[PDB]
RNA sequence: GAAACUGCGAAUGGCUCAUUAAAUCAGUUAUCGUUUAUUUGAUAGUUUACAUGGUAUAACUGUGGUAAUUCUAGA
RNA sequence: AUUCAUAAUAACUUUUCGAAUCGCAUGGCCUUGUGCUGGCGAUGGUUCAUUCAAAUUUCUGCCCUAUCAACUUUCGAUGGUAGGAUAGUGGCCUACCAUGGUUUCAACGGGUAACGGGGAAUAAGGGUUCGAUUCCGGAGAGGGAGCCUGAGAAACGGCUACCA
């Protein structure tokens, strides 16, 4: 079976074809999560470890976490897991899914490489694919470039080249959580209103207490006047 | 903002600012081509008008003033007769302010002012002073839409009454002062529209008494509304000047360059000139072109010699060279302007000719444009140099520059010698000045230089600045400088054997100094002390690769076995290019000794190579995680284990996250090479950030050099270079300050970063056992109770100190530290402390010690400091004759903890409602605890107290 | 049906709406607002089919989106906004003021008024009762809620409400010998002085009123409306003064007039 | 401003009369027997802060399975 | 009409809420600091009231059939008590109790080419028939059963089984 072989420090990751059964049944019997060693698999992948992540079945049903079982089976799925994308919210729809155990009948195994052996892979371990986006948080633009509290996040967000035609230009992420005046000014508002607010409540139930106490003073006197 | 609504949206409907509606807004009411009711009349402008504005507003304040005013004005001689009560009524709604009624008065005043517009002059002055309170209450209640009311109002009377206010400009510009000179900016701009109408139309021989007059008010904004003012008189359509421009920029030159008239009205000029030149294109410029040169050429004198050159200089700058039809003119007027002044000015003005003249013109006058630099400004040549280089160094090679700077060497090296080093310092770092660095240098002061550190005292810091500026510029001497540097450096070192930092910057300029071995010698007789200075570094580095490997060589090395080992303490210093020029040392004196290279030390500086980004971070990584792969399956030398271990530790002061994942995988698995070294490597960092580092720095005695180098421009684009320029001219104008400031800029980085103890304390953390074993050193931080220190200088942070207690726990056998019983009362400390996360690591180290009765319980303390179990298992754990209350025997060693562990919980702030019956939950269980457990309780509160 | 209803046919509007039964199916449905269903006047009738500014739903749309229209003093923008009785409608463009109040046949009429008498409303205190915290508080036909009322207020009186703060500037007593305006039944848009309530615990309360031409007729209690003091009413009243007249006398003043 | 996350709607509308004989439905009552998104009006000094995390992912990059579907697996 | 509104006392909580949100704009104080203070709006949020609603509910009113006279009660039928569940009352369900409940004033059972009403036709008046069908209310989405989501669904142009 083919194996996709994932190499995530680089983030590299290349397919390789498998015609000798040694190797599959080494793989046989496993787990995900299971760690094997790939001078059983080659000598190409003498020092390696590799862990099992998952795999498809020669029908294309996914291989899925939690499910004991060497054979399909049909499983009522959920908002958030894997091998299925509610269309609408609170749907449940039951799917055939492989089950946890490698078998003869994977027709590709995904793999891990946990620790790199001896020996380079030409695709995986020679060659690096950098990120595609860096930090938009302020405190995850410190993070990684280790900035201190003093220092401005403002000076060191990552640009990238944009250019079009004969025309050249840059772009940036909006930061966010980044304390600005605006931020300041709409705390601010927000305390001075709760306390005008209480302010006024007082002075309400003082009020009110006043014209209270000048009616019961009234009725009083009529009560005692008609005593 | 900035990105305006340039790419409109689908929406038929769209939101705008008040800002954005006044922006895009402006008083130019000719361009309407719209229909007019007014336009068409059968009796008068006023009533057509008024009876369309009867039939369109509603409003309850016009329909007073309406029924009021009805009956006078059905006929033009009503209006008239009755003029009198008409302009009252107009004026006393006006001022209610009311914006519902608001357009139709503003309207009619100006056809009332249509009507009778000589006779309107009796009401002139009354008219704008109402629309100038209206547009100042206008402020306060935001309507763009009002403002456009009021502004054409007023263009609308300038219009009709052309005639009698272009006799009277400066009076109607007095009324109009308060609005120019506003503090709003779009006040002013709309007030600068309306009153340039009247200044197209008029009569040049007027318009002469209106320019003196604002001249003489310009010796607040009012600058800024005079600029909006005659630029918009000069423009009318796009790419495009009115036909009128000639005339009056021709009477604003001659204004502005007449004695009388103040400076600053000159530099109004400058900006005027700036905003027609962009704005217009090179056809229409042509004609403003002439007059300008004309006039400069005609009045050009000694008194106004200076004004006509800060025009000249705004020509040349502005739109850059394009807007230029014909440069020999320009040259023409400069010779005029040399034969017939301000230094700096002329430094400003020829560095912007050689940037912008195109080629063939400055072909024809590089030479003479040199050669008048020479005459004059041989004073401050140097500093338009430099500026000449910023601006286009190209153009100066190409056009032979560097030998008139080689001819003004010669000519003026012995005044103003320093001020030379000055220029030679700050272009060494550029490289696109190689060309100047091979410029050969005068003989004759390169000996009386030389002459000088052949009998020179150095005994005092001052000695040494002497040396030092005049170390620069030996640099280019080719007089067998080497003879002359040994027995300098001999007294250098002997006379301080204890460097301080400006020592260590001489000595690498003086190593600099040498060209292509007993200068070797003395180097490493005295280096230990220099190692650290990055100039010193570079300096040996060059004396190092220039010098060819011999047998005589090794056996100077060999006197020095150290040599390589003392040089890797510079790996841990937190500077990439000191790491690198440490690195490239290593290589060439290896080669000298003929040892071989490792493979491992060519890697490190690839790495060190590679730029710090986004897309080299990954690369990083794996090249950290490949040679320490490298390092630790080949055995080597201490040295190899030396240079790497320390190289590692180098990594951690990068300010790069990547970096720091592939060194915090790498040292785990490789420092079982040195488990020693790293240790030490760890302990120091832990305490730089305690330890105070300063760099002291010779100061040089103050210069009070400083001057008003330009006029300022309003404009930004023609302030920046001046500010540029300025920037150059101050720093000439102190070399001294300057020399030691530029040095100290380029010396490199000595301060950690204050993060380096937790980098450090990660490494701690992924190798306990080495801190298991080395607790003695450890030790004190934990009973100071991390507090350098009865006042507090400073302390660990909190997440400094979290990660400190997660290793304790990871001891693999805690009770057998240095002093286990000291730090078990520690623990017990910060298993009061209030904080949870605090008590959690406390009790996980305290566990660590194997203690049975506490393992039996274990459980059940966890839960206590759990918050969501903290509850029930007040009542499960603590109840008295509890089923899994603790056995009587038990509670000695048990009690002190649950004692301490409630006292932090008694802390907790009792400031919410579950928050509030955690306190009371505390306090409640203490009857179930035995009398003297509470004695305790109540001792451990006092305690702090 | 599984929820509420958003949909109105023509046919079961309400009436006194005076809606086109053929002009198309679907009536504008009032939002939820201050006033029931059945008894508002969503903005959309009042300024399409009654002041004729609009000429359909979608200029109504772009009159409330404007901002002119105000209901009791502050700006609203739904065309379904459902007014009703006792509610100011400002248009200050047109320098108008309308106060919603039905006329004799029973329907909401467009009558002007001066800015003064706009500068307020009045209220029927459906409820009077202590909040949180000891606070009282009244509860009128148009669910405003007013803290600290006057301690004599009680259910069913009249309290005028000026608009710009929302608070109590004045209160009618229901009592005998009051004016009273008719808000329900048959008896719609009838003006009248109370004579007297019949009490029937556990059951409704009816109310004797006698008109200004001496007829008498008998409403249910929470039809009744208390609006001042005999001759005096603290609001401008529409033309007919609530007057019931008959058909024969109505087609006498009809050919008369014309 | 595509895509995606998030919020809201999709329980309205439209169609049909199968079941249903104190059931539905009509009129008339009650909630002092209870829920109520939304609208409207009130209402909360008592709770590193110049502002906290991934205890995290989509869209996206890249590597794939199935004959096939608004299928989706690893990184 | 209340154990109502509200308040207070003592505790309790895998226990909530009490703005780490966004647009436009740049006013006022000064000890001149990117110091302090500050406007017009959007969106969120506890509780109360109002509104659109929902649920249950009191009294009266349905065509033919007595050659259907007794029915309901074991497996809830009537009622009491306590609990569970419900948003909530309640045999709605559970446990223990009693023996009750309807009926010749027609219960129970059967038929219904029975959705109910506003209405339609005829008739001089009484009556007789029609009303799937423009509005109101109820139920359903091939037939049973069961659920996620959400304030609101036993939803079906949402999901799951079984039957066809
Ligand atoms: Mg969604
Ligand atoms: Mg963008
Ligand atoms: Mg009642
Ligand atoms: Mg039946
Ligand atoms: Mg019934
Ligand atoms: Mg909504
Ligand atoms: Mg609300
Ligand atoms: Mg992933
Ligand atoms: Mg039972
Ligand atoms: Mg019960
Ligand atoms: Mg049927
Ligand atoms: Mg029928
Ligand atoms: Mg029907
Ligand atoms: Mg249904
Ligand atoms: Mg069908
Ligand atoms: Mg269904
Ligand atoms: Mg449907």
């Amino acid at each position: 079976m083919k194996l996709n072989i994932s190499y995530p420090v680089n983030g590299s990751q290349k397919t390789f074809e498998i015609d000798d059964e040694h190797r599959i049944r080494v793989f046989f019997d496993k787990r995900i999560g299971q760690e094997v060693d790939g001078e059983a698999v080659g000598d190409e992948f003498k020092g390696y470890v590799f862990k099992i992540s998952g795999g498809n079945d020669k029908q294309g049903f996914p291989m899925k976490q939690g499910v004991l079982l060497p054979t399909r089976i049909k499983l009522l799925l959920t908002k958030n897991v894997s091998c299925y994308r509610p269309r609408r919210d609170g749907e449940r729809k039951r799917k055939s899914v492989r089950g946890a155990i490698v078998g003869p009948d994977l027709a590709v195994l995904a793999l891990v490489i946990v620790k790199k052996g001896e020996q380079e892979l030409e695709g995986l371990t020679d060659t690096t694919v950098p990120k595609r986006l860096g930090p938009k948080r302020a405190n995850n633009i410190r993070k990684f470039f280790g900035l201190s509290k003093e220092d401005d996040v403002r000076d060191f967000v990552i640009r990238r080249e944009v250019t079009k035609g004969e025309k050249t230009y840059t772009k940036a992420p909006k930061i966010q959580r980044l304390v600005t005046p605006q931020r300041l000014q709409r705390k601010r508002h927000q305390r001075a209103l709760k306390v005008r607010n209480a302010q006024a409540q007082r002075e309400a139930a003082a009020e009110y207490a006043q014209l209270l106490a000048k009616r019961l003073s009234e009725r009083k006197a009529e009560k005692a006047e008609i005593r | 903002a900035k990105q305006r609504q340039t790419t409109k949206s689908s929406k038929r409907y769209r939101y705008s600012s008040f800002k954005a509606r006044i922006d895009d807004l402006k008083i130019e009411p000719a361009r309407n081509l719209e229909k007019r009711v007014h336009d068409y009349v059968e009796s008068s402008h006023f009533l057509a008008s008024f009876d369309q504005w009867k039939e369109i507003n509603l409003s309850a304040k016009f329909t007073e003033f309406a029924a009021e005013i009805e009956h006078d004005v059905q006929t033009l001689p009503q209006i008239l007769y009755h003029d009198k009560k008409i302009f009252n009524s107009l004026v006393s709604f006006i001022n209610f302010h009311d914006e519902f009624s608001l357009q139709p008065l503003l309207d009619l005043l100006a056809q009332f002012c249509h009507d009778l517009g000589p006779d309107f002059l009796k009401f002139y002055e009354e008219a704008i002073k109402t629309l100038i309170n209206l547009l100042d209450a206008a402020i306060e209640f935001e309507s763009s839409n009002v403002f456009e009311w009021g502004f054409n109002c007023l263009a609308y009377i300038f219009k009709y009454l052309s005639k009698f206010l272009v006799k009277k400009l400066v009076l109607t510009c007095d009324l109009l002062i308060p609005l120019l000179s506003h503090s709003k900016e779009y006040l002013s701009r709309f007030s600068a529209e309306a009153l340039s109408f009247l200044v197209r139309k008029c009569p040049v021989s007027n318009l002469r008494e209106f320019v003196r007059s604002v001249f003489e008010k310009l010796e607040t904004n009012l600058y800024e509304g005079l600029l909006i003012l005659f630029t918009e008189s000069m423009t009318s359509t796009q790419e495009t000047l009115h036909s009128k421009a000639k005339a009056i920029m021709s009477v604003l030159l001659h204004e502005a360059l007449t004695k009388s008239s103040p400076e600053r009205s000159v530099s109004l000029l400058s900006d005027i000139w700036m905003n027609i030149s962009k704005y217009a294109s090179i056809e229409s410029l042509l004609p403003v072109y002439e007059v300008m040169y004309q006039d400069f050429n005609d009045s050009l004198d000694a008194t106004n010699i200076d004004r006509i050159l800060k025009v000249l200089t705004t020509i040349v700058f502005s739109e850059s060279g394009r807007k230029i039809p014909d440069w020999n003119k320009i040259t023409i007027l400069i010779e005029r302007i040399m034969s017939q002044l301000s230094q700096d000015k002329v430094a400003f003005l020829f560095a912007l000719f050689i940037r912008n003249s195109d080629v063939k013109t400055l072909t024809l006058f590089h030479q003479k444009l040199f050669n008048y630099a020479l005459t004059n400004i041989s004073d401050c040549f140097l500093e338009f140099f430099q500026f000449a280089l910023r601006l286009s160094y190209e153009r100066v090679f190409s056009f032979n520059g560097l030998k008139f700077l080689q001819l003004f060497l010669k000519k003026n090296w012995q005044s103003q010698g320093k001020k030379i080093a000055l220029f030679f310092l700050e272009v060494d770092d550029k490289p696109e000045l190689q060309k100047v660095r091979e410029v050969n240098f005068p003989e004759e002061f390169i000996l009386s230089i030389r002459d000088f550190f052949v009998t020179a005292e150095i005994n005092d810091s001052n000695d040494l600045f002497e040396i030092y500026w005049r170390a620069i510029i030996f640099k280019y001497s080719k007089l067998q400088n080497t003879e002359i540097i040994i027995p300098l450096l001999e007294r250098i070192f002997s006379t301080f054997a204890s460097p301080d930092n400006f020592t260590k910057d001489m000595v690498g300029t003086l190593l600099k100094i040498y060209r292509k071995n007993n200068l070797l010698k003395t180097i490493l007789d005295n280096y230990e002390n220099y190692k650290e200075s990055l100039n010193f570094l570079r300096g040996w580095n060059k004396l190092v690769s220039n010098l060819h490997p011999s047998e005589s060589l090794k056996g100077l090395m060999s006197h020095y076995p150290s040599l390589l080992l003392s040089l890797t303490d510079n790996f841990m210093l937190p500077d990439g290019k000191i790491r690198y020029e440490t690195l490239e040392l290593m290589k060439t004196l290896m080669i000298l000794q003929g040892m071989q290279v490792p493979d491992l030390l060519s890697s490190c500086m690839v790495i060190e190579e590679i730029p710090l980004t986004l897309q080299n971070a990954r690369d990083l990584t794996i090249r950290i995680k490949n040679v320490g792969a490298e390092f630790g399956k080949t055995k080597t030398d201490k040295l190899v284990s030396s240079f790497f271990l320390k190289y590692l530790f180098g990594l951690l002061t990068v300010r790069f996250s990547p970096v720091w994942t592939g060194v915090f995988d790498t040292l785990p698995n490789v420092y079982t090479k040195d488990e020693a070294l790293v240790w030490k490597l760890v302990l120091s960092f832990i305490k730089l950030p305690d330890e105070n580092q300063n760099l002291d720095y010779y100061q040089p005695l103050l210069e009070d050099g400083a001057n008003k180098v330009l006029w300022d421009s309003s404009v930004v684009r023609l302030r920046d270079t001046i500010d540029t320029f300025s920037h150059i001219w101050s720093k000439y104008s102190t070399q001294n300050t300057s020399i030691i400031s530029t040095t100290i800029e380029r010396r490199g980085n000595t301060t950690y970063p204050i993060l380096i103890r937790n980098q450090a304390l990660k490494v701690m953390l992924s190798i306990p056992q080495v801190a298991e074993n080395h607790f003695v050193d450890i030790a004190p931080f934990v009973y100071n109770d991390f507090k350098t220190y009865r006042v507090i200088t400073g302390s660990w942070t909190e997440v400094d100190r979290n990660v400190f207690l997660k290793t304790l726990s990871k001891f693999k056998n805690i009770k057998n530290v240095y002093s286990a019983t000291e730090l078990h009362d520690h623990l017990m400390v910060l298993l009061g402390s209030r904080n949870t996360d605090v008590q959690k690591l406390a009790l996980d180290a305290l566990l660590a010690y194997k203690n049975p009765t506490l393992n039996k319980y274990r459980d059940n303390l966890k839960n206590l400091l759990d918050d969501t179990l903290f509850k029930d298992e007040i009542t499960t754990f603590l109840t008295e004759n509890g089923s899994q209350s603790i056995k009587a025997e038990d509670e000695k060693v048990v009690m002190p903890y649950v004692l301490r562990i409630f006292f932090g919980r008694a802390q907790v702030p009792p400031t919410s409602g579950q928050k509030r019956s955690r306190k009371i939950a505390v306090i409640s269980v203490l009857p179930n605890f035995k009398k003297p457990y509470i004695n305790d309780f109540l001792s451990l509160a006092s305690e702090r107290l | 049906a599984r929820g509420p209803k958003k949909h109105l046919k023509r046919l079961a509007a309400p009436h006194h709406w005076l809606l086109d039964k053929l002009s198309g199916c679907y009536a504008p449905r009032p939002s939820a607002g201050p006033h029931k269903l059945r008894e508002s006047l969503p903005l959309i009738v009042f300024l399409r089919n009654r002041l004729k500014y609009a000429l359909n739903g979608r200029e109504v749309k772009a009159i409330l989106m404007q901002r002119h229209v105000k209901v009791d003093g502050k700006v609203r923008t739904d065309t379904t906004y459902p007014a009703g009785f006792m509610d100011v409608i400002t248009l200050d463009a047109t320098n108008e003021n309308f106060r919603l109040v039905y006329d004799v046949k029973g329907r909401f009429a467009v009558h002007r008024i001066t800015d003064e008498e706009a500068s307020y409303k009045l209220g029927k205190v459906k409820k009077v009762q202590l909040g949180k915290k000891g606070v009282p508080y009244v509860v009128t036909h148009d669910g405003r809620t007013i803290r600290y009322p006057d301690p004599n207020i009680k259910v069913n009186d009249t309290v005028k409400i000026d608009l710009a703060s929302g608070k109590i500037t004045d209160f009618i007593k229901f009592d005998a010998g009051k004016l009273v305006y008719v808000t329900g039944g048959r008896n719609l848009g009838r003006i009248g002085t109370i004579v007297h309530k019949e009490r029937h615990d556990g059951g409704f309360d009816l109310v004797h009123i006698k008109d200004s031409l001496d007829n008498t007729f008998v409403t249910r209690l929470n039809n009744v409306f208390v609006i001042g003091e005999q001759g005096k009413p603290y609001i401008s009243l529409p033309k007919g003064k609530g007057i019931k007249l008959s058909i024969a006398e109505e087609r006498d003043r009809r050919r008369a007039q014309q």
